[PDB]
């Protein structure tokens, strides 16, 4: 019971690490998309104003 | 760098060729001197393997751990290995065969144990991260029959108390002056796979009084002889494997010297022609 | 293709807020390469602080040759009014090739390697213009308009070697003149050590007098230790037993070698560099596994920027170092290494 | 163009990995020439065993070269190259012989060649 | 020995659950830091490109 | 000036000794780099050790170089210099590490850096 | 090269020898006199052939000096003689 309790705690920490990394990477995924939206909006706006 | 440096590089390769040639002869002296020790140890060990060729036969056997079999859960290996490098692919071609067998037992969950003789065995199996129950190193040119026994003091006590259910010896073997074979074989339980002495079955044996002591002490000399002869025949294999490998280096060094000299003779001729053009074209 | 230009335009980019004006002189480059570097200067904030002086590969051999001097004349205007300028002469070697063309077409006698003999006088008079002038010289030049200010011009010339061969005539001249060199080399660059700075043959002749005290204190240990690590690693290469002093040194040296790698266009402030060196010179790296050392650094910079920014401002503004600074950095490393993850 | 911004990270990391293993193989070749390989460390032997597979997998049949090698040419999509070299450096293929990689268009073709050695 | 083992096992498990819950909330602090920096450089990218 | 008729025999013998040790070590250093130091004679292994110490003991920090080093510069008398090199050539400091010599000053303080090292 | 071609013989003095304490510093086996024993007195001519061959044997054995503990005693004699002549 002492050994399996620490086994449960270590698999919980492994899950917690997994959770930690994924959350960071969805944030990282989000970061890339937003900056691409900003770059796309700026280039469209800029190109039509210079034509104007 | 330039020709001054390249000329200095060639001199270091020429130095290397000599030294790797001297230690080719010195090795070949040791491999003949150690072959005499092997050839003198061989008849005694050959008799011991005939003696157990008897002890495997008969129905007059008493009870005795080393002689009788056992249901197997934990197995031990004695691995002999070098104190010295440069032997080439000797140690690792032995150790992969050991690990293949060790993995084979470890496949079914049978436990395993190692005892090592020699520096390179300790390091490799510590790197793989196996067990090591006992160790000895610094055997040099030739160890004494008493000074290597630490590894067998544990491994014999382990098979006695049922800490072990099999015990093996693991070495290269000197089958030719320029070829040697890695081998693994079992000492305990003294394998009943060996023949019964059926030609002499009519002569079924009578113990002398105190048969426990006479049988135990005799078998201690058997395992002592098998381990020591295996060490000595591995030491003949190392000095032979070194000479073969040192011979190749001397040749490979020779190739490197001719190549480099052809490069230098170009660099020399170019530097003469290049600067002389700068001089003559400077008369303007 | 070892990162010679990358280093020099990152040195320009990082001046965006230091107050130092920049000049980039392009001798003999192709015009689209200039247009690309000017674009990167414009993606960052760096172009507004920079003059770009150009003589492309199409232009006559006299437009080149004369370009470095045209750039220096612009840098001197700031130098003689108590302002700092940083001038990057790119491919001073190509300036020498253009000057050899002119000299041979004028039938002047060739010297070694077919360059004219005065080619040392060409570069030495160019490079001795970069100088720090005392306040009196500024006051005299400005006729009392500016008083009490010392002006400076800093030069970063670039030379290309053909095969690491430093013995060529143009490299030997320019190595003679300058206050140091940074050697970048192909073996390190292919191994992934980028920037590929060889610690052994690189040297600064000004040294610690140029640093802030915090960097001065930490970095003095780094460079000579790292050079001896490379000697020790060779002598080690077939030694199996490694004594603990040696084992520690080879370990520390691999971890410092890994720590000094850095991505392009990603410059680090003083406080960031100081904190990361403090991690190495106080052994907080020592237990950390080597590929994680890269992630360790990124996580440490992130952690300190959210939690401990008042100290970063203190260090960046002052450059100061004291027992409370060592204590606060010790506390930050102890706290990070317990609480966070790499 | 070998820059993370234009190529993106997977391509850039794969190219720098290949460059790092092949550089380290050049550093070992002077040891190997005098000593032979048996003296190397068991990780150095793995670097060599991968680098040699990498050198072979950079080979390719060309449609204009068919007149020389007879063998039919190959066109390889960029995705197959990155996936292929990334697998070799990760050791996904450490069980195949070197000959399996020589002059095969894609990594699928290496494993089919390996079945017949 | 069985009673004492239970108490520590619980104490160990409660510790492990506490650190795992801290790591997920610390991951959300990293996420929200990364997202606010992404937002901060997206506005800053737009404003510089239109100013340009 | 390095001959016994000026320097005296005490100094001359000490300088010739140091040169001979460093020359020998430069040959041994070539063997080591490929065959490894285990392959040497135990006499040659001791010469390699004591040479590699003498090489570091010739280093000395200058109090015109504190700006580079960050450390206090040292001055040595000729008398103390001779005594120090004799001491490495004989056994007195066989037990100190190599790094205990580097940029030290007198031999009388190389023991102190060893205690610090 | 010109003066090597013009002269009757060569005394090569070497720095490796000079730094290692062999002070006269003459490198045998590359040094030569094309006049040889005609130049030389009867006693010196008689005795010097021993030196010439001893140093030749010493040079090849010098490579074994690193591990000359395990050698034929005849070789060990030649090596210890080569050193004492040197
Ligand atoms: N710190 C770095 N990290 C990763 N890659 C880099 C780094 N610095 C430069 N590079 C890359 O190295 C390559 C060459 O850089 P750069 O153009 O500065 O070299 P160079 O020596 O100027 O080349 P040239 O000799 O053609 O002028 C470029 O692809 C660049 O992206
Ligand atoms: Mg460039």
């Amino acid at each position: 019971d002492l050994d399996l309790a620490k086994a449960s705690a270590t698999d919980q920490l492994k899950k917690a690490k997994a959770e930690a990394q994924v959350i960071i990477e969805q944030a990282n995924k989000r970061r890339s998309q937003i900056l691409d939206e900003a770059k796309a909006e700026a280039e469209q706006e800029r190109t039509k104003i210079v034509a104007q | 760098a330039g020709a001054k440096d390249i000329r200095s590089k060639i001199a270091s390769v020429q130095n290397t060729q000599k030294i790797t040639k001297a230690m080719e002869m010195v090795a070949a002296s040791k491999m003949r001197k150690s072959q005499d020790r092997m050839a003198a140890s061989r008849p005694y060990a050959e008799t011991m393997r005939k003696v157990i060729g008897h002890l495997a036969h008969g129905n007059l056997e008493y009870k005795h751990p080393y002689l009788e079999d056992r249901d197997v859960k934990r197995v031990g290996y004695l691995v002999v290995s070098t104190d010295r490098g440069l032997a080439g692919g000797l140690n690792i071609n032995l150790f992969k065969k050991l690990l293949a067998e060790m993995k084979t037992w470890t496949d079914k969950g049978v436990q395993a144990d190692l005892a090592m003789i020699g520096s390179k065995g300790v390091s490799f199996f510590n790197s793989v991260g196996g067990n090591v129950v006992a160790q000895v190193t610094g055997m040099g040119d030739n160890p004494s029959l008493s000074e290597l026994i630490g590894p067998v003091k544990v491994m014999l006590q382990a098979y006695d108390e049922g800490r072990l259910d099999k015990l093996y010896i693991v070495s290269n073997k000197f089958i030719n002056t320029m070829s040697q074979v890695p081998t693994i074989s079992q000492l305990l339980p003294l394998p009943a796979s060996d023949d019964d002495d059926l030609k002499h079955k009519s002569w079924d044996y009578l113990y002398e009084p105190d048969p426990k002591a006479l049988l135990d002490t005799l078998l201690r000399r058997y395992v002592e002889s098998q381990v020591y002869q295996g060490v000595v025949e591995n030491l003949a294999s190392e000095q032979a494997a070194r000479m073969v490998a040192m011979k190749a280096a001397t040749d490979n060094g020779g190739s490197l010297i001719k190549e480099l000299q052809l490069v230098y003779n170009k660099a020399r001729q170019a530097s003469i022609t290049q600067e002389l053009t700068e001089i003559v074209s400077g008369a303007a | 293709q070892t990162g010679k230009t990358a280093l020099a335009i990152d040195a320009i980019i990082n001046q965006r807020d230091s107050g130092i004006k920049a000049i980039y002189v392009a001798i003999g480059q192709k015009a689209s390469t200039i247009s690309n570097v000017v674009r990167k200067l414009e993606e960052h904030g760096a172009l507004a602080n920079t003059i770009v002086v150009v003589a492309t590969a199409s232009e006559s051999a006299a437009l080149q040759y004369l370009a470095p001097y045209a750039g220096a004349a612009m840098g001197e205007y700031f130098r003689d009014r108590g302002e700092d300028a940083l001038i990057i002469y790119d491919d001073l070697s190509k300036q020498a090739v253009a000057y050899r063309q002119i000299s041979l077409l004028l039938r002047r006698p060739p010297g070694r390697e077919a360059f004219p003999g005065d080619v040392f006088y060409l570069h030495s008079r160019l490079l001795e213009r970069a100088a720090r002038v005392n306040a009196e010289y500024v006051e005299a030049f400005t006729k009392g308009e500016v008083k009490g200010k010392t002006g400076s011009l800093t030069a970063l010339p670039i030379i290309e070697t053909q095969a690491g061969d430093v013995s060529a005539f143009v490299p030997t001249n320019v190595i003679s003149i300058t206050d140091g060199q940074i050697f970048l080399e192909t073996n390190l660059f292919n191994a992934g050590i980028r920037p590929a700075v060889n610690p052994g043959i690189s040297v600064s002749r000004v040294g610690g007098a140029a640093q802030t005290k915090i960097m001065k204190k930490l970095s003095g240990g780094i460079r000579t230790a790292l050079a001896q690590y490379r000697e020790l690693a060779a002598f080690s290469q077939f030694a199996s037993d490694l004594d603990d002093a040696t084992r520690k040194q080879l370990d520390h040296g691999q971890k410092v070698t890994e720590l000094l790698k850095q991505k392009q266009y990603a410059p680090m402030s003083v406080a960031q560099q100081s904190l990361v060196l403090f991690a190495a010179e106080r052994g907080y790296l020592a237990d950390v596994e080597l590929s994680k050392i890269g992630s360790f650094e990124a996580a440490l910079l992130a952690y300190v920027d959210r939690d401990h920014a008042p100290l970063m401002q203190e260090i960046n503004q002052t450059g100061g170092y004291n027992d409370e600074i060592e204590g606060k950095l010790k506390g930050i490393l102890d706290s990070f290494k317990a609480t966070q993850s790499w | 163009q070998l820059d993370p911004l234009v190529v993106g990270q997977e391509h850039y990391d794969t190219a720098r990995g290949v460059q790092s293993i092949l550089q380290r193989y050049q550093e070992l070749k002077d040891i190997i020439a005098i000593l032979g390989m048996d003296e190397l460390s068991e990780e150095d032997k793995l670097v060599v065993a991968r680098a040699r597979k990498i050198q072979r997998f950079l080979s390719q049949p060309f449609f204009v070269a068919e007149v020389f090698t007879g063998s039919p040419g190959k066109y390889v999509s960029l995705k197959d190259t990155i996936r292929g070299f990334k697998g070799i450096m990760e050791g996904e293929y450490d069980h195949l012989p070197e000959q399996a990689f020589y002059m095969v268009g894609s990594i699928e073709e290496a494993v089919e060649k390996a079945k017949k050695l």
